[PDB]
């Protein structure tokens, strides 16, 4: 599953025509596009590799 | 000058070369909607804004 969530503050004067406003005109833009399942799990580093990345010298 | 008493031969050289340089460039091509923080005495507005984006894995 994919979750696309948006949050922000919109001035009720930049809304143009068909109730549409570009995200660049929204203050406090919070945009999340996350996924689940093994497809998302395959994009995680892995505990040992993450530890080496954060601690291993060079 | 009967012998090599006056016979003379000499050479000398002195070469020096120094160089130096430095560069610094930066670019930014975004658009961000900010919010007023306070109104100054002269009418200038203190604007602060923030936007968080979670594409995936970070
Ligand atoms: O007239 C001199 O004073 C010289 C003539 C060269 O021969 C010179 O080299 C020296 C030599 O050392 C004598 O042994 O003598």
């Amino acid at each position: 599953t994919e979750f696309i969530r948006f949050s922000g503050v919109v001035n009720p004067r930049t809304i143009s025509g068909s109730n549409s406003v570009p995200s660049t005109q929204v203050a406090d833009a919070r945009i999340e596009y996350v996924g689940n399942g093994y497809i998302n799990e395959a994009q995680n580093m892995g505990w040992l590799q993450r530890f080496f990345l954060n601690l291993s010298p060079m | 000058f009967g012998n090599s008493r006056a016979d003379m031969e000499a050479s000398g050289g002195n070469s020096f070369n120094g160089k130096g340089g430095a560069n610094a460039s930066n670019t930014f091509s975004g658009t961000l909607t900010v919010t007023v923080d306070q109104v100054l005495a002269n009418g200038n507005l203190h604007v602060v804004g923030e936007k968080q984006i979670a594409i995936n894995q970070g």
